[PDB]
């Protein structure tokens, strides 16, 4: 619907998200790229 | 005029409540009252309008032309035309083709103005400048000719003056002549640049004024304003390349003023179900006119998909992002978070052959600013003991045309120069591209664009 | 190698006012016009100084007309000037923009004019002017004779305030005339030159102004 | 003499029958229209003037005449034909309310609020047919905003007077009008003058409902001017209040999901992910998945993913004036995470404090992927034209200036050196602390 309000008759943010590490395909591919570069040199 | 009364519209809008009969109302014929004063909308003309002139009006214009040919004394001609104008003005007022400058109309029967100036410049106007000696050499048929030639003259932008009688239809010229006049400028006057920058700028400003008098916004008005903007862009590059002193501010003000006027016409055509074939290109220039103004980013978002997805607009948006720098300091400017400041990407775009040439001319006005913040930003990521940056690296980065250009840039911002080939960026002190005491540095250009311009004629570029 | 941290369509004017602007071709705002017109429509008092020939007169005329609420039996705004010829210019300026507002009536007054005639047209409902521009001498006489009801004054416009305020007698007159007008109103003045000495005198009767000096 | 009874009631401040909603006023009007038919306008004026108990104020009398004139000529079968009467009465009603000493102003205020919400519904309904009515788009609403703007300017602080009780009511109404007519920059005047006019000691003394809506529109206004931090503090404060109200109304929930549509991306720009626990009732399950994909791309530094996601969600983002802001602000956060990932696996774990540009270029090649200059894409789009893996130097330098990275770069040596520390916190500071420090926002509490 439209953004206008209708009529009227607790933390929610991930404070520590950079601290916790969660694996995913992209990071594992990225880590593979760094490993390849280090072995080359 | 009254409120409209159509069965379809009444049925389309629908009844005020569910059932008037239950409430006790009875159907009753009601007079068609006048529409409320806030409801009146004066739709500007959007289609071609047939050109018509009174037989006396055209006969009068023919008669004064013969007098101009026959009479040789300039003062005699000007006085006679002035008397003829006074008699002509009274006839038009009684005829009803011009306001009396004191009437009180209701805006519902306001006179739709219709210019009748068949030639390039009004005959009386040409005579007046003959005695003022304000006729440029371009308009004269020969450099020694005393009076301006009709086939080559042009109308001067009449600045608004207090207690000035409203123009007669004989002065303002019809749109289908303005297209012819603009075609005259494009073909036979563009090569005169840059020595005629002030002449063309004044004359083109007059051309847009004639549209304003007629309250016309038809296809000719859109076409004419489109080419006026392109002239300003091309005339913008010529002045800096040729290095001729010129009032840059009045060029940008008129260029921006034309763009909002041109953009405003686009909205009306869209609101009326029409279309303008070259809307995408001139939306792009509007974005570039104020690079660091967020108001222009929201306007481009409300536009339809086909406009927003056109490559010209997409190219314009890419530039606005890469210019966006968070460290940009200017009086009365508020910084924004996470600005890219992609100076290196910006110069890669300016060399791209897909960049339309006219946009490139527009962006050259920001070269000094971007280069400054590129060097300012780079300076903050060097330790105190870093070696000076060689000029060869900077020229590759910032696209300086020659070593003489970079040394002037470093010298302007009090950047120390070492061995005549390296810049010591740690000595930069200014955090803003502008210095309060000093005059702004002269605008520069890119050799890639200048070389690209020389491979295409002016008129071929302006028309498109 | 170690780290080391360190165009007047943006204001939504009246359709009658906009069309009158269009028919004159004056569609090129000045620098003072660019800054003040968005501020003028808000109603904030402005003490702006601008050079001659920049269309300073039209700046407030648009502002007055945009804020003008036309009531047949009262005068809306009052413009005060010292020069008779300049006053006639202001009326002519008003006439051009009032082209499509027939309900608006405007008249001018000056010293040496039959005061009875000026009161006569004011008394008539048909010739009652919503806008009046007058010399300080004539306006003071009209006010002191209770000929003009100033309770409905909304905007107070002064042209060349420094020149008028420089003369102490006319400084007395404008102060006296200002008393007949309600405090809750907009006061705006303009002049080609505005020195620092006249600013506190201008600021004496001004509250929260916008000062622009050349 | 039924009309005379109404005038006696009207002149005594009882405005029970003074309303434009025929659903609760139709019977009275039909009797009135039956009696008042065939009357000249001057007769109506003389009818009001001679009527006793009528206040001497001209503006109040005009409003009564306009209502009587409205009742005479109302045609319920066609709202369009009746538009002129309705809008003329409403403008005269508000005009009667301008003077702070107008008679019966205390009882007049509830009527004006009641009528205003009626006209806005009518004006929106009419403006949907601007083509068939030969009127410019958004003309009825634009007229009302001017009507209320005069009323809003008439509010001046001097017990709570009637006007001050609805000061925030006008501001929410005016701003919603300005946003709907697609002229949000007009709201700037409203916000600047809102605080000086209010006589309340503190902003929180207004009703909680009108506080939340004001913050939502204010934060929405800030986001248009690309000031995300000022926008975020308003959105976050507004949503915190909304969690206090009970959720059983089911109209709060639709309002809660409206603010989240802006709070979530604005919070993301400042590097703040949001738990999906508390937000489960407000957001649909599909919307959770849509934002989760964006979070996954931007958390782990995948520029191509962010660009692809923006391309997929272009239209609805562009509707909310979000595409340009997200496309410009998000990439810098994405780079920070990308550089954080490589540094953590290169400096902190392999003991190398020097980052060659060639290494970073290989990383950027994998993240950004195909670009405009690459043979894959010919035309330049806003998605594939801005980011290129060749500008390794420019990416690092703009991170250091923003404070998101603490390193020194050596253009001549083609490498950037960074502090040698086991803990990565020293090298790459937390995102939200740095951005907030560099761009302090106005306090959430207004006054």
């Amino acid at each position: 619907e439209d953004d206008e309000f209708e009529d009227f008759p607790t933390n929610i943010w991930e404070e520590n998200w950079d601290d916790v590490e969660v694996d995913d395909d992209f990071t594992n591919e990225l880590k593979a790229e760094l490993d390849r570069y280090k072995r080359e040199n | 005029k009254y409120m409209i009364n159509d069965a379809k519209t009444i049925q389309l809008v629908g009844p005020l409540i569910s059932s008037p009969d239950n409430l006790g109302f009875q159907k009753r014929s009601h007079k068609a009252r006048e529409l409320p004063r806030f409801l009146i909308n004066q739709e500007p003309q959007l289609e071609k309008r047939a050109f018509v002139q009174d037989p006396w009006d055209k006969a009068n214009q023919e008669k004064m032309i013969s007098l101009e040919e026959s009479i040789d004394d300039l003062n005699e001609l000007y006085e006679t035309l002035k008397k003829m104008r006074n008699t002509e003005r009274s006839i038009m007022e009684e005829k009803g083709l011009v306001d009396k400058a004191d009437s009180a109309k209701d805006l519902y029967d306001a006179i739709v103005f219709q210019g009748t100036c068949l030639d390039m410049c009004p005959t009386f106007e040409r005579s007046r400048r003959n005695v003022e000696y304000t006729v440029y050499s371009y308009e004269k048929n020969q450099p020694n000719d005393k009076k301006a030639s009709r086939t080559k003259a042009l109308k001067v932008f009449a600045r608004p003056a207090a207690a000035a009688a409203p123009p007669l239809p004989s002065d303002v010229r019809p749109p289908h002549i303005l297209v012819k006049t603009l075609d005259y400028i494009v073909d036979n006057l563009l090569t005169t640049l840059p020595e005629s920058e002030g002449f063309l700028w004044d004359r083109m400003r007059s051309i847009r004024q004639d549209f304003t008098y007629q309250n016309y916004s038809g296809p000719e008005a859109v076409d004419c304003n489109e080419r006026i903007v392109r002239i300003h862009l091309l005339i913008l590059h010529i002045m800096v390349k040729s290095n001729v002193e010129f009032s840059l501010q009045q060029e940008l003000e008129q260029l921006h003023k034309s763009l909002i006027t041109l953009s405003e016409i686009y909205d009306d055509v869209r609101s009326s179900g029409g279309t303008c074939p070259n809307e995408a290109e001139f939306r792009a220039y509007a974005l570039l006119s104020k690079i660091r103004d967020p108001q222009y980013d929201e306007n481009i978002q409300r536009l339809p998909k086909h406009i927003f997805q056109d490559k010209l607009v997409q190219m314009a948006l890419c530039f606005r992002r890469v210019i966006s720098n968070s460290a940009y300091t200017e009086r009365g400017f508020v910084k924004t978070e996470n600005c890219l400041n992609f100076y290196a990407r910006f110069f890669q775009l300016m060399q791209s052959p897909s960049l339309p040439l006219l946009m490139g001319f527009f962006l050259q006005m920001h070269l000094t600013d971007i280069r400054f913040y590129a060097l300012r930003a780079l300076s903050h990521t060097l330790n105190k003991k870093h070696k000076p940056i060689p000029f060869i690296y900077l020229e590759n980065m910032l696209l300086f045309n020659n070593r003489q250009e970079i040394i002037e840039f470093c010298n302007y911002y009090s950047i120390e120069i070492i061995n005549g080939d390296a810049a010591d960026l740690k000595t930069l002190q200014h955090y803003s591209h502008k210095l309060s005491e000093t005059q702004p540095l002269k605008k520069t250009y890119l050799t890639c664009l200048e070389r690209r311009l020389q491979k295409t004629t002016y008129k071929g570029l302006i028309n498109g | 190698l170690e780290y080391s941290d360190n165009g007047f369509k943006d204001f939504l004017l009246k359709p009658e006012l906009s069309r009158a602007i269009i028919d004159c071709g004056f569609e090129h705002p000045s620098e003072v016009q660019q800054h003040t017109i968005p501020q003028s429509i808000h109603g904030t008092d402005v003490l702006c100084q601008a050079k001659s020939g920049l269309g300073k007169t039209a700046v407030f005329v648009l502002s007055t007309l945009q804020q003008l609420x036309p009531v047949p039996g009262e005068v809306a705004v009052v413009v005060i000037c010292n020069a008779r010829e300049l006053a006639y210019q202001i009326r002519n300026e008003y006439l051009r923009f009032s082209k499509y507002m027939p309900d608006v009536k405007t008249a001018v007054f000056y010293g040496g004019t039959p005061i009875s005639k000026d009161a006569e047209l004011l008394k008539n409902k048909d010739t009652a002017p919503h806008i009046v521009v007058a010399t300080p001498g004539r306006l003071k006489a009209l006010v002191r004779e209770k000929y003009i009801d100033l309770s409905h004054v909304k905007n107070f416009v002064i042209d060349e305030c420094d020149k008028v305020l420089e003369e102490l007698d006319m400084r007395r007159d404008v102060q006296e005339i200002f008393r007949a007008t309600p405090r809750d109103k907009q006061v705006m003045m303009f002049s080609a030159t505005l020195s620092q000495e006249i600013r506190p005198i201008c600021r004496r009767f001004l509250q929260n102004p916008l000062e622009i000096f050349v | 003499d039924m009309a005379n009874q109404l005038l006696d009631e009207l002149a005594h401040g009882n405005f029970s029958h003074l309303t434009l909603n025929l659903s609760q006023n139709g019977r009275e009007i039909a009797i009135l229209q039956k009696q008042l038919t065939g009357f000249d306008d001057k007769q109506l004026e003389t009818f009001v003037e001679q009527h006793p108990a009528m206040p001497n104020d001209t503006r109040f009398k005009i409003m009564c005449t306009s209502f009587l004139n409205y009742a005479r000529d109302v045609d319920p079968w066609s709202a369009w034909s009746s538009s002129d009467l309705i809008f003329e009465f409403y403008q005269c009603l508000i005009n009667c309310l301008i003077n702070d000493n107008a008679p019966h102003i205390e009882m007049l205020i509830p009527v004006a609020t009641r009528e205003t919400e009626f006209i806005i519904n009518l004006a929106g309904k009419l403006d949907s047919f601007h083509l068939q009515l030969h009127t410019r788009s958004h003309q009825f609403l634009s007229h009302i905003s001017s009507i209320l703007s005069r009323l809003f300017n008439s509010i001046k602080p001097p017990n709570i007077p009637g006007k001050q009780r609805i000061l925030l009511y006008l501001v929410n109404k005016l701003n919603n009008i300005y946003f709907r007519i697609e002229s949000p920059q007009l709201c700037s005047n409203i916000f600047k003058n809102f605080q000086p006019k209010s006589m309340l000691a503190h902003f929180n003394e207004y009703q909680l409902d009108q506080q939340i809506e004001y913050r939502y529109l204010l934060g929405r206004y800030y986001l248009l001017n690309s000031q995300v931090h000022n926008a975020f503090v308003q959105f976050n404060e507004a949503f915190q209040s909304l969690l206090n109200l009970p959720l059983t109304n089911q109209a709060i929930t639709r309002n809660g999901t409206r603010i989240l549509n802006y709070m979530i991306p604005t919070g993301l720009i400042l590097g703040k992910m949001v738990k999906w626990g508390p937000l489960r009732p407000f957001l649909s399950q599909e919307t959770i998945d849509n934002w989760s994909v964006l979070y996954k791309h931007v958390r782990y530094g995948n520029i191509q993913g962010v660009s692809l996601w923006l391309r997929q969600n272009e239209r609805h983002l562009c509707a909310r004036q979000l595409l340009i802001v997200l496309l410009e602000k998000l990439p810098m956060v994405t780079y920070r995470n990308l550089i954080k990932t490589v540094i953590k696996s290169w400096t902190t774990e392999w003991g190398q404090n020097k980052l060659p540009y060639s290494l970073i270029e290989r990383v950027l090649q994998l993240s950004i992927g195909p670009t405009f200059e690459d043979p894959g894409a010919q035309e330049i789009t806003i998605y594939n034209g801005i980011h290129s893996p060749k500008n390794v130097e420019n990416v690092l330098v703009t991170l250091i200036n923003l404070g998101l990275l603490r390193a020194n770069c050596f253009p001549q040596l083609q490498l950037c050196v960074v502090k040698k520390t086991t803990m990565i916190q020293e090298i790459v500071p937390p995102v939200n602390e740095r951005i907030t420090k560099m761009f302090p926002a106005h306090s959430h509490v207004l006054w």
